[PDB]
């Protein structure tokens, strides 16, 4: 009664669709095409599902990198640097929702969870009817997957300033 | 604040040899034995224009011809950092950066291409050194003035700092000394503004309070002619017995409290346009009723077609983000399995079930016809609501147009009428006054704002009071000029036993002779100008050192310190290097000094921590012979 | 005559449209929602019943958009519900130990009147006014509180009825 | 102004001999030779000393071990005046002194005694220098000494600028002694100056009083409204402020009949105001949460902060996906995912955690250090904005009750003809206070008459002369001083040079970079850049009327970069010396204190030397030494 709403907005069955195009983004720009760690994929939800750091992930085009979207958050005529701390507490309290997109996201055969802390993304599918809306964060998820890929993890954990 | 540097790097122009490397050492004087030579050195070029230089001083015939790209490398707090900046080429200066991080470099691409602008690698340095906060701070290159003595500041007498021949230059480094001393921090600044701040509200405050006070006092002053007057006008039925200002103000109460006023007139006695006017002030009340019941209706249904729309809105958007599901369901395959083991396992597609379902139940409320109608009911009721309240306002105005007329009419009643309106404007007055009597009581807010507004003043007054900024620099300034004392009892130096001191608006040294104190302008010798300068700058630094989060960068560059001497002088030379030596051994690896220098290596060998290796020479022959033949 | 009965009908169709998920038991005919229906039971005014649905509309449509906006999460709401359940608890006890005399409706009619005035704790929060009536809107609706001790009966008298 | 140094005169410290005495050419450059390295600088200590400097610094060794008073005769426009001052030797500095005046003094008085004091004397040549009793005698002391640590020294150009109270004074010096500001308008200035700071404060004040709090609007706004309601004034197309709010309700109070007109349209207005209202209280409280929380989150963080450790740097958790998962994990299900039972489930998750937690201590192996965080810039601006909307959030509550609850009970009475009357009762009464409040005309007066002050000092000073005036000169010293640079030494004897006041110095002007003097070599350049300098200058003030300046220069060992080819350089500066000086009529004097060889100079124009006038300890005559 008082979830509902909450449980329709934030299912996880859009949070799948987001962790497939985030890795599908990943494995392009990757140096050698390997898929992305395991502890990357809790960051995905915690960034595109909040509206503040979606516009500013919206913002800066692909070719700024991971460093200018870092930086937009400390800028003076923003001041905004308290959010950079917050992505990690947020991504902390999304544990399960996250968890349960990745089940759903390997389990129709959208990531193969290899034994190795990694997940291969799948291609040969493609969804079709969807809203414009959605049809925003995904082209989202894609850009910060292959803003993820140009780097490695020291420096991505140092620009996010996330603890792992 | 730890920062050094690690090493320098060329990426030769001509795409057919290795970058070349040039690495020093960190926490140890790093003595260059080099500029054995006319011109420049080529190094202290590259660091500047590494670090953000706005215009390129390399040396464009023996260099820039054969390299394309030049880089540093930086040991900080955060691990190492690559920087790099493209050759200009053309133009006199470029803004094509390259930055790379990590645990500890090893490895450097063949091929760069760039990563960033100028402007950010300002920006991160100025994150790094903490002066990105809210005069108080300076900017990374301000700091410069601390870790550079070009060879024409290290032994002259009438300059101590690098960057101190303008106007502008010298009033910028002299605001910059009180914060890089630990006068000034960034919680102080915040505090003075949150107290200005304060003290602007609780102006404003007691103002307005101290206007609504006088109002209410002087009309409590008349209370007494207020209530007489009130007994004349028969509202309140005069007592006899002596009254405090409790029973007056009560009886003003229960006089407003009424439905209806005392109306000192008979009513044995009545006249044909009495009972006329009594009739239609009736019938008025009786109006006002059905009005206020149609305003209340209307009221409630447009709050409620604002309420229906919105709930509309929510659908949709709550329909857009379960649509997904359905394309889920087409694509897991008719197996069920475990996502970890591949152990048989529906859960996923019991889930995508009872997405599905209620997909179909949203999509269901959707129906459009079934919610269509609805409308056009509600609009058939707004139209009757305002009808009626048409028709009610339309009575109201005739019964006025006939009691207007029957009291013009008559006499007697105007003067019902004048008594009328005199007794309900006063009564309404004494509400007005009885109120914001009420308003401004002891337990009133308007009081305890006022109250702890004054409270918070005085704490922060406290706290901004008990910790000063002039207390603070001459404390640090003792420390610094002992220990430029201590230092200065090794070198070389007529009276060694004479204290110095720091002057901070001078910019300068001032000699405490016995006699007179001398400024160091007027002490012969180049041997006595490099010692004072050495002391100073190394008790400096020690002092950034031993204190917390300091911007200061951590190294120190001294270009040709022994010209004073032609490069019976072994000793003071090997006494200089000596000095060096001990404080950066006293530091434990967090102070690094570079040095260019020709004094052979008999008057530096056998120094602890002094290094120098000899593949370091600089000005040309830093540039391979390969490349210098190549091209 | 036939004024009294269209404003009737009227009245019903605005009312009762609406819901979580329309029964189809309640779609081809207007029975009121449960909450509605416990506000019938002690009788109070037509205009009243409006501003409770708008409350409730309102108080919906709010929750919707603060999680759509990853404001607020699953585990947020569960505190304010058991809060809301305690609290209703305790005035309803209350009030029945203060005032088991008055007429049965009287007794509804003050629940109904305390329960929302009272403030109620939760987060660092700024609730507008149509907020807290719109949960207790939806919390009735469930049958998980109530304005009347005994609105099981009444409203079992009602589904009979 | 025409002041020159005629002579030099000592006393025997014992009364028992006649004085000694030394005496210039007067227009003529006077070259002192002597011994180098024998105290040999006497002249500048003595002439610095009778002058009324504050401490004595004659030799003590020497010539103070013989003489007790001391003096110089000057030629001033006044006459000629004999200056001496008295050495006890026991104090750093006397106030005793004797001063002698007429139109030409050639007796000595054999004896001297107390005639005037150090402050009389500082009186009289304050006076001389026809300056306003702000300029002084003393401070005019950088155009005239040139120490030996100047005269070639590409740092330091003028005399008495190390400090940095004196460059001050220089700094504001110059535009005086250039010509173009007279004395009286730098009184203006400074006045024009405190009355532009002052007026900006005075505004500001006005505009933070102007202001007025949140329930005061709301309470004048709802009155209003509901008067509009009844029908008793139109409807406002514009917002209107206080002062229109004020006034037209004003007029209605003071209408001798009133008349309802209650009408569909204006009940309808209402409802829709409070829409409005409604939109803007649900906009703004939500705002309001979202700072909120902001907040709270940044306190948790600063709390996290410093209880730690006093250094700017968090306390935070970790986020533990292996350990959190192992920890979910219970007996009744082998699966935290799925909720399945079976041990080749749990040999799984084993794996899979211990491959994570591998993964985990690499990272932490990694990010071992520590996370500083300063975040005071963003505190701040929130704390702001909190009340900013807090108050706002007031206003729009109070200002919806009242429009809602005039449907309730209050009002089943409110739309007769008769209870309107108790309406206005309140109107009445409520507006004594509300024409007090954000209201004050004392500020605005003072306002305009600081703007009319500021305006007529403006008008009278007209700051575009001073700068023209100034341009103009500079561009004379320039081009005067490139004019005599062709006859002396340097790298390039084309390149022209610039004078620059704030910095106090010179700029050379490069072919693509303007170089300072401190930035060039050849040591050699330094001396000459000084002398076309200086040189230039005194030519300059001489060309004006009633300059302040002293017309004479002293300067020390010139030649110092020239050890003693060289001796056909040193000639060039010597004749060119000697040519300004012939240039001007003998209105200038130069003292040069040298010790170059006397085949280097004496046939040119303009320039003597005698074989006396040595100085150090053959300063003393031979007759004393044994017996004074």
């Amino acid at each position: 009664m008082l979830a509902r709403e909450a449980q329709n907005i934030q299912n996880p069955a859009l949070g799948a669709a987001l962790v497939w195009r985030f890795c599908c983004g990943y494995v392009k720009t990757n140096r050698v095409s390997a898929p992305p760690p395991l502890p990357f994929l809790f960051l995905v939800l915690p960034i595109i599902l909040h509206q503040e750091t979606s516009e500013f992930v919206k913002r800066t085009y692909k070719s700024s990198g991971l460093r200018a979207f870092a930086a937009k958050f400390g800028d003076s005529s923003v001041s905004k640097q308290d959010l950079l701390f917050q992505i990690h507490e947020r991504s902390i309290r999304w544990r399960q929702l996250s968890l349960r997109s990745i089940e759903l996201a390997v389990a129709s055969d959208l990531l193969k969870l290899q034994d190795g802390s990694d997940v291969i993304p799948l291609s040969k599918t493609k969804a079709r009817g969807l809203s414009d809306e959605v049809k925003t964060l995904m082209d989202l998820a894609e850009k910060l997957g292959s803003w993820f890929g140009e780097l490695s993890i020291h420096e991505v954990v140092t620009t996010l300033k996330v603890k792992l | 604040m730890y920062f050094q540097i690690r090493g320098i790097i060329l990426w030769p122009r001509n795409k057919n040899f290795k970058p070349h490397t040039i690495r020093f050492e960190l926490g140890k004087v790093n003595v260059i034995s080099g500029a054995s030579r006319t011109g420049k050195s080529a190094v202290i070029p590259i660091i500047d224009y590494c670090l953000g230089a706005n215009t390129c001083s390399i040396p464009v015939k023996t260099i820039r011809k054969y390299c394309e790209w030049f880089g540093i490398v930086v040991a900080t707090e955060q691990g190492e950092k690559l920087l790099a900046r493209k050759e200009p080429g053309n133009q006199r200066s470029t803004t094509d950066m390259f930055v790379l991080e990590a645990e500890n470099i090893t490895s450097i691409p063949i091929r760069l291409e760039k990563n960033t602008n100028v402007i950010a690698v300002k920006r991160m340095l100025d994150d790094l050194a903490n002066l990105s906060n809210l005069d108080g701070r300076p900017a990374f290159r301000d700091l410069a003035a601390f870790t550079f003595q070009p060879q024409n500041v290290v032994a002259n007498p009438d300059v101590l700092f690098f960057k101190t021949n303008t106007y502008e230059h010298r009033e910028k480094l002299r605001k910059i000394f009180p914060y890089v001393l630990g006068a000034i921090t960034s919680e102080l600044m915040a505090k003075q503004f949150e107290l200005n701040r304060i003290r602007l509200f609780l102006r404003r405050k007691e103002r307005e309070l101290k206007d609504a006070q006088d109002v209410s006092a002087q009309w409590l002053a008349d209370l007494k002619s207020k209530y007489s007057e009130a007994q004349e006008l028969g509202l309140v039925p005069k007592p006899q017995e002596q009254l405090s200002r409790k029973q007056m103000i009560s009886q003003l109460e229960e006089v407003i409290s009424r439905t209806d006023l005392t109306l000192k007139v008979t009513v044995s006695t009545i006249s044909d346009a009495l009972s006329e006017l009594n009739t239609l002030e009736s019938e008025e009340r009786l109006v006002s009723r059905e009005l206020t019941t149609m305003r209340h209706r209307l009221e409630e249904m447009n709050r409620l077609r604002v309420g229906m729309h919105q709930y509309e809105n929510a659908l949709l958007m709550q329909r857009d983000r379960l649509k997904i599901s359905g394309w889920l369901l087409s694509n897991t395959n008719d197996e069920s399995d475990c996502p970890m083991c591949g152990s048989h396992t529906d859960s996923a597609k019991q889930k995508l079930q009872a997405l599905v379902q209620r997909l179909s139940d949203v999509e269901a409320a959707v129906g459009a016809d079934a919610h269509k109608e609805v409308p056009a009911a509600f609009d058939r009721e707004l139209q009757r609501v305002t009808t009626e309240v048409a028709n009610a306002t339309e009575r109201l105005r005739a019964i006025q147009s006939r009691k207007r007329t029957l009291t013009s009419r008559s006499k007697e009643a105007r003067e019902q009428q004048f008594s009328t309106r005199r007794a309900e404007r006063f009564i309404g007055n004494v509400e007005s006054a009885l109120e914001l009597h009420r308003k401004l009581g002891s337990d009133s807010e308007l009081v305890e704002e006022v109250r702890k507004l004054k409270e918070m003043v005085q704490t922060l007054e406290k706290e901004l009071r008990e910790k000063d900024v002039e207390l603070r620099k001459n404390q640090a300034l003792r420390v610094i000029n002992a220990q430029a004392g201590n230092i200065l009892q090794g070198l070389d130096v007529e009276d060694p036993s004479a204290p110095i001191s720091l002057e901070i608006n001078d910019l300068t040294i001032k000699v405490l002779g016995d006699e007179r104190d001398d400024y160091l302008s007027e002490i012969g010798s180049g041997s006595n100008w490099l010692s004072y300068h050495l002391a100073i700058l190394l008790s400096l630094h020690q002092f950034y050192l031993s204190q917390k989060n300091n911007p200061v960068p951590s190294f120190l560059i001294l270009d040709q310190p022994s010209q004073v001497y032609f490069p019976e002088d072994v000793e003071a030379v090997r006494r200089a290097f000596k000095a060096m030596g001990n404080v950066v051994i006293k530091e434990k690896g967090k102070l690094q000094l570079i040095v260019l220098d020709h004094a052979p290596r008999e008057v530096w060998g056998e120094i602890d921590g002094v290094v120098g290796l000899p593949e370091w020479r600089d000005g040309i022959k830093l540039v391979p012979m390969e490349w210098l033949t190549g091209v | 005559w036939y004024k009294a009965y269209v404003q009737k009908i009227d009245r019903q169709m605005v009312l009762s449209s609406r819901a979580q998920a329309p029964v189809k038991e309640k779609a081809q005919e207007y029975l009121p929602d449960k909450f509605v229906q416990q506000l019938e039971i002690i009788g109070l005014p037509y205009e009243e019943i409006l501003g409770a649905i708008s409350d409730y509309l309102m108080a919906s449509f709010d929750r919707t958009d603060w999680a759509a906006r990853g404001e607020v999460d699953e585990t947020s709401f569960d505190d304010l519900d058991t809060a809301l359940q305690r609290t209703w608890k305790n005035k309803q006890r209350i009030c029945g130990l203060t005032h088991s005399e008055k007429s049965e409706q009287d007794q509804g009619k003050l629940l109904y009147f305390e329960c929302m005035q009272f403030n109620i704790p939760l987060q660092a929060m700024s609730p507008p006014s149509h907020f807290i009536p719109g949960c207790y809107h939806i919390l009735a609706d469930s049958l998980a509180v109530g304005w009347h001790p005994n609105y099981t009966t009444q409203l079992k008298n009602k589904k009979v009825a």
